[PDB]
């Protein structure tokens, strides 16, 4: 068991910048031996570099590996939008077999406001007894914001959704969606729904309410 | 850097400082390297690649491994054997020769570089005293050059006959006392290697050969001598014998089919790899073969210069090549006994390595095929004296003064032509047919990480024992008679013992196949089918 | 040029056994080794088996070893992993990755069967409509809510509209799933053309279209 680990776990780079993981052994590895690999959000990983020098097909020139003995980098040039993904490390030399722990290419790039959007319950979600109400965040950077729920006079904490969307091969933002599950019994018992996050931009949070009329 | 000191200390060796360019000038002298590179590519890297790989995946003994891998093919491995005890009979003479060379030269004058003693007969010349002399004559009147007397006439004593054996040369024979005594004080106190021995006695081969060629390129007349290696004769191709010596040099200088590869793989542990380690230990025992082909053939192209002769008859074309040019070397060097002494010393060193991993190959593996009564009442080492004194009292009989000739016989027949030509066959239809390539080329994956690249394969399949059947039959058919001095025709007899103990040494394995067969039956497809199916996990 | 197509795996129950299948084609399936990769769910690598291009020397980890056997077919370019006694966690997504040579490592890699171990049992998919607020770029959502288990594959308009469109994945609580999506649209598009959102379960074969009017 030839522990393999990576640092940092999480990093952000800009385009045109320098970069360089790292793939630390646990024991000696071979310098012919550890290989390095790159998975798409939601697809297969591919073989990227291989015996930590070369490169496989079809992979651009700008990535070269380097390092031995147990010390391991991978290096890249000037990254662009083609290849944000995550970047895992092998070894051969011993058994059982080891990957890294992955490192995550992210993109950043000027702020963006969220556009929320908040979407009452249909007539035909209270037939089940239950209220669910959503509200939608759309095309905002960073990742790390908070949401809350407000309801007649006070915050809710409790029954609060949340689902982050992975990196937008688009326009490199992220999208945030969080649901309120409630009953019905309760849906009639309140009047007022709101929600807001405290965004990068204004540091009053985006707010937008609804009533039930 | 201890990787680069160990694999230098096995590259060099007799084999190719001495037996190499004596097969380069008795068989013609550039048509020898057309098919030396043939079987270099063809023969030498995956016969030589299967026996590593095979003893490193076996590891084990050399003969035990051919019987977890095909117990039908269990032949090949005493064959090895067969071929290892005459190789322990011949390779400690030349050590003899050797060191009767280092015993005559410490003295202020070389007795090979002058024309008067007791040997040196009326037709002798200085070929020093004077540069135009009165030669051209004189060499009609058969002139010889005094090292060309000297090694005859006193070193051996050649008599004009196999049939003619004189008496036996006792200073000789005391000689190869002193190589077999320190060959088995090597056994027993000096396989404790390593220290500070190692750096000195592995760089100096090379720095040797390498002051020999820088001397030998400073030779007047070289470049006809250098011509004649290089240039070759299609005529000189014609016959097989240059085929045959030229695959058999391929096979003896990589200790192809001797035996002792199967136990050098089984020193390493289970994933050193076998590809890069054969390539270049082959490439560079061709390289340092080929070295010291340009040295021997540049001294002797200046003899020629010097004498009247031409290239093709100016020195004994027998195994005594580099004893004839290499001291004539040395002679010309500033402080010649200094240089003549530290080369002998050199031949010593790396004649006493080889036959040392030779004897403990041998003893180590028929110690492995009897396991009970050799590792259990302390007799090991008593079985290695009383091996040493029967090859030491069967080796005798080359000592005499007609002599020569019976070793000249067991050089070209007994680790030579039809001997490592049937072993590579059988080998080659072993490992590619009855193994299975798949299989071997999957233990291969599973041992060094990738598999061989197919080049090998084929070349297991229908390269290698397609040719080296071809070179059988081309010899069988057109059979040429051997002779010592380029012209001897051999007694009927001679090579009726030459011919006897070289199937001696190959018909092992079909009468192995033989009593396999009768000793378990159970007709023939069940015999077959058990017989070919190996033994245990391997 | 090369396809690493695989098949079987699911929704099996805990302590249970699956049988999955990886196809090879387009190279000599018999001249390269194979190997078998899973991903866990917080998307971590590890090996899980090898096996050779014979089909003798076989590899585990000390994760998988004793309860998983590999299996090989060079006849019908054919690869197995058989699993006995599966916990909650051996829970993963497994690729058929293939190695051969190894200074070269995984070269070319499968697609990915979705595993899933739970004490809970398969539910249809309830896809709930979402009704706008009543600016200038109006946005319609369509969110499926009480499904099992992953994956469900979801566009809009029956895979028309993929411009806009932004899906989140699944999460878990009380043994059921809930994914949501939502779309940009123009004030003139909507709501004068009529936009629907499909739904696609293989485990339940539910394939209902919902569509939405401003009440
Ligand atoms: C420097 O003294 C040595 C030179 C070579 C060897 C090896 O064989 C010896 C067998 N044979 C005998 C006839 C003359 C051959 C020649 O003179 O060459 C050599 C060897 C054998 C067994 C081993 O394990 C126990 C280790 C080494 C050898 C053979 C091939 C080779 O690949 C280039 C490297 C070493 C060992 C010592
Ligand atoms: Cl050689």
């Amino acid at each position: 068991e030839n522990v393999l680990t990576q640092s940092p776990a999480i990093m952000s780079t800009s385009p045109g910048e320098k970069v360089t993981m790292t793939c630390r052994a646990s024991s000696s590895v071979g310098s012919s031996y550890l290989h390095w690999y790159q998975q798409k959000s939601g697809a297969s990983p591919k073989l990227w570099i291989y015996s930590t020098s070369n490169l496989a097909s079809g992979v651009p020139a700008r990535f070269s590996g380097s390092g031995s003995g147990t010390s391991y980098s991978l290096t890249i040039s000037s990254v662009e939008a083609e290849d944000a993904a995550t970047y895992y490390c092998q070894q051969f030399s011993g058994y059982p077999l080891t990957f890294g722990s992955g490192t995550k290419l992210e993109m950043k790039r000027a702020d963006a406001a969220p556009t929320v959007s908040i979407f009452p319950p249909s007539s035909e979600q209270l037939t089940s007894g239950g209220a669910s109400v959503v509200c939608f965040l759309n095309n905002f950077y960073p990742k790390d914001i908070n949401v809350k729920w407000k309801i007649d006079g006070s915050e809710r904490q409790n029954g609060v959704l949340n689902s982050w969307t992975d990196q937008d091969s688009k326009d490199s933002t992220y999208s945030m969606s969080s649901t309120l599950t409630l009953t019905k019994d309760e849906y009639e018992r309140h009047n007022s729904y709101t929600c807001e996050a405290t965004h990068k931009t204004s540091t009053s949070p985006i707010v937008k309410s609804f009533n039930r009329n | 850097v201890e990787f680069v000191l160990s694999v230098a200390g096995e590259i060099i060796g007799l084999g190719n400082v001495w037996r190499f360019p004596y097969l380069c000038y008795k068989n013609g002298g550039g048509a020898f390297l057309i098919p030396y590179v043939v079987f270099f590519i063809c023969c030498g890297i995956p016969v030589f690649f299967l026996e590593t790989a095979l003893g490193q995946f076996t590891s084990e003994g050399g003969i035990t491994c051919w019987r977890k891998v095909c117990p039908l093919f269990e032949g090949i491995g005493y064959a090895t054997q067969v071929i290892e005890a005459h190789l322990n009979v011949y390779y400690i003479i030349i050590l003899a020769w050797a060191i009767f060379y280092l015993s005559n030269c410490f003295t202020t004058e070389l007795p090979w570089a002058t024309c008067g003693h007791e040997w040196n007969t009326e037709n002798c010349v200085e070929f020093q005293k004077l540069n135009v002399s009165n030669y051209s004559h004189v060499s009609l009147q058969n002139a010889t050059s005094p090292v060309m007397e000297f090694w005859e006439h006193r070193v051996l004593a050649i008599s004009d006959g196999i049939e003619h054996i004189g008496n036996l040369r006792w200073e000789l024979a005391l000689c190869l006392l002193a190589a077999w005594t320190i060959c088995y004080f090597c056994i027993w106190k000096g396989t404790k290697s390593t220290g500070k021995v190692v750096y000195v006695t592995a760089t100096f081969p090379y720095i040797m050969l390498l002051i020999l060629l820088i001397r030998g390129v400073t030779l007047p007349g070289a470049s006809e001598g250098i011509k004649f290696y290089l240039y070759p004769d299609l005529s000189r191709l014609s016959d097989p014998q240059v085929w045959v010596d030229a695959g058999t040099q391929i096979f003896f200088s990589y200790a192809i089919c001797l035996g002792c590869l199967t136990a050098l793989g089984s020193y390493n542990n289970y994933h050193n790899n076998c590809y890069r380690d054969c390539i270049m230990l082959c490439c560079l025992n061709s390289g340092t073969s080929f070295v010291a082909g340009f040295a021997i053939f540049s001294v002797l192209g200046f003899m020629a210069y010097e004498q009247g002769v031409p290239i093709a008859e100016v020195a004994e074309s027998g195994p005594g090549l580099a004893f004839i040019a290499y001291p004539k070397a040395v002679t010309m060097m500033p402080l010649s006994p200094l240089w003549a002494t530290l080369f002998f010393m050199m031949l010593i060193f790396l004649g006493l390595d080889s036959q040392f991993v030779c004897v403990e190959s041998l003893v180590t593996a028929v110690v492995d095929m009897y396991p009970k009564v050799f590792r259990r009442g302390y007799r090991r080492e008593l079985l290695i004296l009383a091996l040493s004194v029967i090859s030491y009292f069967l080796g005798l009989v080359m000592l005499t003064e007609g002599g020569m000739y019976i070793f000249q016989l067991f050089d070209s027949y007994a680790a030579s032509g039809m001997c490592l030509l049937f072993v590579a066959i059988f080998e080659c239809i072993c490992i590619g047919w009855v193994y299975g390539s798949n299989r071997f080329s999957e233990d291969i994956r599973d041992m060094i990480g990738f598999p061989p690249p197919s080049l090998i394969k084929w070349c297991w399949m229908i390269m290698t024992p397609g040719i080296c059947a071809g070179i059988f039959i081309f010899f069988l058919i057109k059979y040429k008679p051997l002779k010592y001095n380029n012209i001897y025709t051999y007694p009927a007899w001679g090579y009726g013992i030459g011919w006897l103990m070289a199937l001696s040494s190959m018909l092992c394995i079909p009468l192995w196949i033989c009593i396999t067969v009768w000793k378990t039956e159970g007709t023939l497809p069940e015999k077959l089918q058990k017989l070919t199916t190996p033994s245990t996990d391997l | 040029e090369v396809q690493l197509v695989e098949s079987g795996g699911g929704l099996v129950k805990p302590g249970g056994s699956l049988k999955l299948s990886c196809a090879a084609s387009g190279f000599t399936f018999s001249s390269y080794a194979m190997s078998w990769v899973r991903q866990s769910p917080e998307k971590r690598l590890e090996w899980v088996a090898e096996i050779s291009s014979g089909g003798r020397y076989i590899y585990y980890s000390d994760t998988v070893t004793g309860r998983f056997t590999i299996s090989r077919d060079n006849a019908r370019n054919i690869l197995h992993l058989e699993m006995s006694s599966l916990r909650s966690e051996d829970t993963a997504m497994y690729y058929c990755a293939r190695g051969e040579v190894r200074q070269r490592g995984f070269d070319y890699w499968g697609q990915g069967t979705t595993l899933t171990v739970s004490s809970a049992k398969t539910t249809a998919p309830s896809v709930y409509p979402l009704a706008p607020v009543c600016g200038s770029s109006v946005t319609l959502g369509c969110l499926v809510k009480g499904y099992f288990p992953e994956p469900v594959t979801l566009t809009w308009n029956s895979g028309s509209l993929s411009s806009g469109v932004h899906t989140f994945p699944a999460v878990l609580q009380s043994d059921l799933y809930t994914l949501s999506s939502s779309v940009t649209v123009t004030s003139s598009t909507w709501p004068s053309q009529s936009i629907t959102c499909n739904v696609a379960h293989p485990a339940s074969s539910t394939k209902v279209d919902k569509k939405i009017e401003p009440r």
